[PDB]
């Protein structure tokens, strides 16, 4: 059947998903990260 | 058919001025 | 010129830790 | 002791034409820090299996 064969070659096509610009995303922190070798902390002197 | 919706546009009825107060980085 | 026990196989096997290893800022 | 907690595991879910599931209870703790490991079978209040 030529139906049954445009179908069986087309029928697996994948979606496509569109994400729009300026949306809100989050990162999920996947493992520690440590910054202790480019910040210091100091006391600011009163006045 | 179907396309991809388009970002929400905004409004053009509410324009106003975004400087209140003159930005101190302008030193004024 | 010159000179010269192991069993529980399905649920231990979910139960692998997945240890990802940290950053260090640069 | 009574009230001592029994910790168990199941897996390989169940077939077709089969209502109970193998348990296996593993380790259990007395009230007063007694620990012994018996890898049992779990029955059912009548000592069915599973």
């Amino acid at each position: 059947s030529a139906a049954a064969e445009a179908l069986r070659n087309s029928i697996n096509i994948p979606p496509t998903l569109y994400k729009n610009q300026g949306e809100r995303v989050n990162i999920l922190v996947a493992r520690d990260l440590d910054f202790s070798d480019v910040y210091s902390l100091e006391s600011i002197p009163t006045k | 058919c179907a396309s991809a919706p388009k970002p929400k546009q905004p409004s053009d009825f509410n324009r106003e001025p975004v400087n209140k107060t003159v930005p101190v980085e302008i030193q004024r | 010129l010159t000179a010269g026990g192991g069993g529980g196989g399905e649920l231990a096997e979910k139960l692998q830790p997945m240890r990802l290893s940290g950053s260090s800022a640069g | 002791d009574r009230g001592s907690k029994v910790v168990g595991f199941y897996q390989g879910g169940l077939r077709q034409g089969q209502a109970r599931i193998f348990v296996q209870w593993s380790r259990i703790e007395t009230p007063s820090g007694v620990v012994i490991n018996l890898d049992s079978p779990g029955t059912g209040p009548l000592g069915e299996a599973g």
